[PDB]
RNA sequence: CCAGGGCUACACACGUGCUACAAUGGCGCAUACAAAGAGAAGCGACCUCGCGAGAGCAAGCGGACCUCAUAAAGUGCGUCGUAGUCCGGAUUGGAGUCUGCAACUCGACUCCAUGAAGUCGGAAUCGCUAGUAAUCGUGGAUCAGAAUGCCACGGUGAAUAC
RNA sequence: UCCUCCUAAAGAGUAACGGAGGAGCACGAAGGUUGGCUAAUCCUGGUCGGACAUCAGGAGGUUAGUGCAAUGGCAUAAGCC
């Protein structure tokens, strides 16, 4: 259980195991595990560990945590040095895809202040 | 050690003839290593400054000497005693050991590593770098550590001016720019 | 966003690039449209859009081609 | 008037104890047989009775440091326990000052205040930070044992 | 040394994943295997693979199908 | 009369709602049962392409025949074993689909990833007496496109009223 | 009542309701001896770290220090282990 970032959970299904990776989420995680010839329904402490090497290659076919963090970062930096419209809301704090904020965004804006 | 005989067959020829120097010892020559970090924030934390140490300790095989402040100074409400920092001094075989041991590994396992600043001497011909974090080093487990302390690496040499310190760590493959 | 293929824009401004491009960097062009797209041959120009009441001359830098000539005029005062 | 006040690491929410049956016997004929009850994040339930009866060895049991003959506890997954004994006397032993008594808890504090300020917000100075532990007298050592529970 | 106050002292083999046997003295208490040293480490082969975030009009160019 | 913008602005406050905080539940697999209504510059099967929104071809129907249109809770099998979780779905990055001259202001929907607050809610306050409350889905208008709203239909189906 | 400087006129002393500050202690080591060491403050280089913490070189040199006010003294240190 030692994926690039950290495979903390054992005693988990390999399915779900794998989505502790900042990248893979359900669909990636069955397409991981598809083509590794497991099954979804094995527990990550129960495979061997013939089978985690070949899982680290095909883990390093996307991107991951220590790069995909980089990547967005990058994305949300230009557009915040790019002037555009969605830039002006990212630097301010707000809603980024015109939604409303007379009374919603809490979640963008965060508790209430006086 | 390896990079003592690799200096004495090798760096004394190529600076002789890059210098056109005319006696044996005129060659500047490193003469020590000093790893340092002053924590601060011991203070109030006085197991910092040990779990400090214990890094030091684990990095260079040395046990470190605890620095404290000479001046009270109510910048930082410290005064005089106040254990503040750890101090190893590397001279000799050991030196040498760890001078292999950081730039062959260590300065590798940087994240995103682009290149050490050669304008980065006090004039005469002493190098400084800081490492920014302690995890690089081989000798942590990156588990063990809980803080992102860094050290302070000085190299001391025997140099007259800037120009022959930087000559002298680019016969020794650093990665300058 | 749009659609998958036919980049929409303006006739009236991609003719007026066409004169623009030929003589170079030039006054900047008071063009309304903003539901236009950014070209290649429009990189480094001075062009002009409208937030409503004035023109705010914009310089296309490099990046901004696939967004549109509005994208870069807001058109409400906020404090 | 000492000023104890003790918080919350984390709180649990659905419920705590959940007990189904205990039996605990020593020599005669078990005290209790079930005690089936649950916790619900509620407050106290007081458990008393008369002298030897066996609330402290249930506490015990409860506690886990003893087993009962056949049964189960359990507790939340997120469940803290502090314990203050009936008898401490394993505790405050190994010659231990006051201060390092004190310092021996804490998860993340600073040596010389957020430990040296509990201390003084129950009873204690300067001149007895360093008294030894294993010297203090009764209610003192009972002070102690909450100093401990409100910095766990 | 000031005889036994330090940490030990030993030769631990430390070799790269690409071969690289490198002898040298350390306090760890087990070997280790790790990255490339300076040797192989790619600093001098990704001086422009490094710099490369950045594109657009290529990536518009693909995208004008038609 | 025309182009562009606004009605969509946000330190905040109130009213009406939707989705939740989970285990009489999520998820995967297989299998049942409805009512009502609309459709001609409109509903558009079947087949092929696409993981999917959808695209190509395209009969039938201005209709008890043809399309919308697979109803969903349910039932049986397995797993998850009370964790901010295989609950939750906000927000954000990237890639797209279709109406439309035109999607930045400011559309809807699909895919990959990220995946927050929330773990039954203070003073106070609202609805309901039977096929009702609660709960699950379906359709229509306005409509090129654009509802968690409005109007309407059925499935399951209570407790209590000294 | 006691201590330090000036008035006090280059030996000592020298008054005023003349000009300025302190004391009623501390220490079982802050005493004895042996061994060892030299400060303030500025420059550059350096991870958090900033004008000022700690580290390395340079200048400077006693401009620091002396349990406590001032005067005299102190490197052979009377200063620091
Ligand atoms: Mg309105
Ligand atoms: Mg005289
Ligand atoms: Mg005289
Ligand atoms: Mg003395
Ligand atoms: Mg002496
Ligand atoms: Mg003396
Ligand atoms: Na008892």
């Amino acid at each position: 259980a030692r994926i690039a970032g950290i495979n903390i959970p054992d005693h988990k299904h390999a399915v779900i195991a794998l989505t502790s990776i900042y990248g893979v989420g359900k669909t990636r995680s069955k397409a991981i595990l598809a083509a590794a010839g497991i099954a979804e329904d094995v527990k990550i402490s129960e495979l061997s560990e013939g089978q985690i090497d070949t899982l680290r290659d095909e883990v390093a076919k996307f991107v991951v945590e220590g790069d995909l963090r980089r990547e967005i970062s990058m994305s949300i930096k230009r557009l915040m040095d790019l002037g555009c419209y969605r830039g002006l809301r990212h630097r301010r704090g707000l809603p980024v895809r015109g939604q409303r904020t007379k009374t919603n965004a809490r979640t963008r804006k965060g508790p209430r202040k006086p | 050690a390896k990079l003592h005989d690799y200096y004495k067959d090798e760096v004394v020829k190529k600076l002789m003839t890059e210098f056109n120097y005319n006696s044996v010892m005129q060659v500047p020559r490193v003469e020590k290593i000093t790893l340092n970090m002053g924590v601060g924030e011991a203070i109030a934390d006085k197991k910092l400054l040990d779990n400090a140490a214990a890094d030091l300790a684990a990095i260079s095989g040395q046990k470190p000497l605890i620095t404290k402040a000479r001046k009270s100074v109510a910048g930082f409400k410290i005064r005089q005693g106040y254990p503040i920092g750890c101090k190893v001094t590397l001279r000799g075989e050991r030196m040498w050991e760890f001078f292999e041991r950081l730039i062959t590994i260590a300065v590798p396992r940087i994240r995103d590593f682009r290149g050490l600043s050669a304008k980065s001497f006090d004039g005469r011909g002493n190098y400084s770098m800081g490492v920014r974090e302690q995890i690089i080093f081989p000798e942590i487990d990156y588990d063990k550590v809980d803080r992102v302390r860094g050290l302070d690496i000085t190299i001391t040499t025997t140099a007259k001016s800037d120009e022959e310190g930087r000559a002298l760590l680019a016969a020794f493959d650093f990665p300058f720019r | 966003r749009s659609l998958k293929k036919g980049p929409f824009i303006d006739l009236h401004l991609l003719k007026k690039v066409e004169k623009a491009v030929e003589s170079g960097d030039k006054k900047p062009l008071r063009t309304w449209s903003r539901r236009s797209t950014i070209f290649p041959n429009m990189i480094g120009l001075t062009i002009a859009v409208h937030n409503g009441r004035q023109h705010v001359p914009v310089f296309v830098t490099d990046e901004m081609v696939g967004h549109k000539l509005g994208e870069f005029a807001p058109t409400r005062t906020y404090r | 008037n000492p000023f104890i006040r003790f918080e919350q690491d984390k709180k649990l929410f659905r419920n705590a104890l959940e007990v189904e049956g205990l039996t605990k016997g020593f020599d005669n004929g078990p005290l209790f047989k079930n005690l089936n009850l649950l916790l619900e994040v509620g407050e106290k339930l007081a458990v008393l009775g008369t002298n030897g009866v066996g609330k402290s060895t249930l506490l015990k049991t409860l506690v886990g440091d003893l087993q009962p003959d056949s049964g189960t506890v359990k507790w939340s997954e997120n469940a803290r326990i502090g314990y203050y004994a009936q008898d401490h006397e394993y505790e405050f032993e190994n010659d231990l000052t006051v201060f390092e008594w004190m310092s021996q808890w804490k998860q993340e504090g600073d040596d010389e205040q957020a430990v040296r300020s509990i201390l003084g917000r129950l009873l204690f100075s300067q001149d007895d930070i360093k008294k030894p532990a294993k010297v203090l007298s009764g209610g003192e050592k009972g002070r102690m044992l909450f100093g401990k529970l409100m910095m766990q | 040394m000031k005889k036994d106050i330090h940490p030990k002292y030993e030769e631990i083999t430390a070799s790269c994943s690409c071969g690289n046997v490198m002898k040298i003295r350390s306090t760890v208490g087990h070997d280790l295997n790790l990255d490339v040293c300076s040797k192989c480490h790619p600093f001098f082969t990704g001086k422009q693979r490094d710099v490369a975030t950045g594109g657009r009009v290529d990536r518009f160019n693909k995208r004008f199908n038609i």
